[PDB]
């Protein structure tokens, strides 16, 4: 089903922008 | 026809409040309904990904460009060029493209949305309607309605977005709810294929029938009508020129009191991005269901009596939904805003290009300036324009198969490009010349024009009657051209620059992003606490583009 792929996307997502989130600091 | 004459009345006699309006008219307008409803039905649901991108540039836009626009003090693009290159030669020149790239998409899309909509309704064919919707904006802004816009583009919007969600409501029920969309539309084709022209023959099951992935947004790369390896990165350079270049689009954003109040309606603008994918392409795709015969036909024959143009019209969808699907009352205020938004834009794009054309090109030309002998050549530029844009109809409504948006696209991606890659140049690295980007700069005009005019004089036909052009010409997409356009013209800028050390450090203060904050004199080429509660905010709205963009991916 679609809902899993897109909690699989955000969730990918947000660890990048958690990862990117170190870059600043 | 009452409510529609009663809403003209009220528009006529009337001639982040303004941001997000602004914002959202120029994302999402006429034009770009007409077009998105178009090639969602003819293509599928992969066209979302172009508003779905169009959300990110335009929040990279708000973060990161608002402000170097902001600190240099430059409103405008051309200006800040000026100031960071200097000599009148690359802003004349920056200028003559945009007065083309106006000329080739913002006025003829308008244009050719309106025949589109006329045609499916009360009226007659491309030519007349177009020649009555130039009256009414003719009428409109005799009226000074321009100076109204800006109070009016919110009422526009938000009425917009009820209708549009009133349409929502019905397409789905007229088709049998969510379930319908994804379980009739892929047996959606036309009963008609035989193709009576003894030349055209038997249209294979290629063309009539859809295309069998026209629900995921991600294509093949290779072969396809849209790939995404292109989308994502052509969608950003395209996005990027339109969103952190036009004049209107920062002057609206820059026009908020306060930074953060600038965030806050761009945040806004992105929830009103958001909604347009279900506003526009599933009722497109809708209307091919429910019309499959009217809406996408395949023979020549039948084609031209229903489109117009032997492509296919898969663009019409959305005026056959307006005035079919819609209650009988009801529909003369979609056809009344869809109209008054329309041509709000188009009179906004005829003052741009106006005002442009004399500020630069006839001010270098002849220094004299005499008021009234400038006016006149306003109102003959304006003349001169609408009749080019009138002459180019024919052209716009091939588009490369019917697709509306794709002639955007396409146009855009062929010769803007070069602008995004000086423009990004010029902020990041500090070498580049005025003579070095200028030198550059043409010949990506060049390069794009070399692939542009033979296409377009060539033709692009449709997949029963592809044009006489040459393999390696056409068979790459039209969007991947922009990415190697990037490349070949910033690399041109970055080459030729290099050749010397044209510009010391001090006429680059705060002009260069490297050197954002100084506190130096210029050499003159010429919420401390709400920050983190709109980075929050920001964070959830991407977060949810995100999670549509893999719902649907």
């Amino acid at each position: 089903q679609p809902w899993m792929q897109g909690l699989i996307a955000v969730a990918v997502f947000l660890v990048l922008v958690a990862i990117a989130f170190a870059v600043n600091h | 026809i009452l409510v529609i004459a009663a809403y003209f009345l009220l528009v006529i006699g009337v001639g982040w409040w303004p941001v997000g309006a602004s914002l959202f008219a120029s994302n999402i307008g006429s034009g770009h309904f007409v077009g998105l409803a178009g090639t969602g039905a003819a293509s599928g649901l992969a066209v979302a990904g172009f508003e779905w991108n169009a959300l990110f540039v335009v929040l990279l836009l708000g973060w990161l460009f608002a402000p170097v626009y902001l600190t240099a003090g430059v409103i405008t693009m051309p200006q800040y060029l000026r100031k960071r290159f200097g000599g009148r030669r690359i802003r004349l020149y920056l200028s003559v493209l945009s007065l083309f790239l106006y000329i080739f998409t913002k006025i003829s899309v308008d244009m050719f949305s309106g025949a589109v909509f006329i045609q499916q309704a009360l009226g007659w064919n491309i030519y007349a309607s177009v020649i009555a919707l130039l009256g009414i904006t003719m009428i409109y802004t005799v009226t000074g309605g321009l100076a109204a816009l800006m109070y009016t583009d919110t009422v526009q919007t938000f009425v917009i977005l009820g209708g549009a969600c009133i349409l929502m409501g019905y397409a789905f029920h007229e088709v049998g709810g969510y379930s319908g969309l994804f379980d009739k539309y892929l047996g959606a084709a036309t009963s008609l294929t035989v193709s009576e022209d003894p030349a055209v023959g038997n249209i294979s099951s290629f063309c009539y029938r859809p295309r069998p992935d026209s629900y995921h947004l991600l294509r093949h790369p290779v072969t396809g009508d849209l790939p995404w390896p292109a989308l994502l990165l052509g969608l950003t350079i395209v996005s990027g020129w339109y969103w952190c270049s036009d004049q209107v689009i920062v002057q609206r954003c820059l026009a908020g009191k306060s930074l953060t109040h600038i965030k806050a309606g761009c945040i806004l603008c992105g929830y009103l991005k958001l909604t347009p994918m279900f506003l526009m392409v599933m009722p497109g795709m809708i209307s091919r269901i429910l019309y499959p015969d009217e809406v996408a036909c395949v023979v020549p024959e039948v084609c031209r009596r229903v489109c117009g143009t032997e492509v296919g019209c898969s663009n019409i969808a959305y005026p056959r939904l307006v005035v079919k699907l819609m209650p009988n009352g009801l529909r003369g205020l979609m056809l009344a805003v869809m109209l008054a938004a329309l041509m709000s834009s188009l009179a906004s794009i005829f003052n741009s290009s106006s005002t442009l054309f004399t500020m630069d090109i006839y001010t270098r030309l002849r220094p004299r300036a005499g008021d009234r002998e400038l006016l006149l050549v306003g109102r003959l530029w304006v003349v001169f324009i609408v009749v080019v844009s009138v002459a180019w109809l024919p052209v716009v409504q091939a588009a490369q198969g019917g697709q509306l948006f794709d002639y955007i696209q396409a146009v855009s991606s062929y010769l803007a490009p070069p602008v995004s890659a000086v423009f990004v140049l010029a902020l990041f690295v500090p070498r580049v010349n005025e003579q070095g980007a200028f030198w550059g700069l043409i010949g990506g005009l060049l390069m794009g024009l070399a692939r542009l005019i033979p296409e377009f004089s060539f033709g692009s036909g449709s997949c029963v009657q592809p044009s006489a052009c040459p393999a390696f010409l056409c068979g790459v997409h039209y969007l991947y051209f922009a990415i190697v356009l990037f490349f070949c013209s910033g690399l041109l800028t970055l080459t030729v620059s290099l050749c010397t050390a044209p510009i010391p450090r001090k006429h680059l203060h705060r002009l260069v992003f490297s050197l954002r904050h100084s506190k130096e004199e210029r050499e003159d080429l010429d919420d401390p606490s709400w920050a983190r509660v709109v980075n929050l905010n920001a964070l959830l709205m991407m977060a949810v583009a995100v999670f549509l963009w893999g719902f649907y991916a």
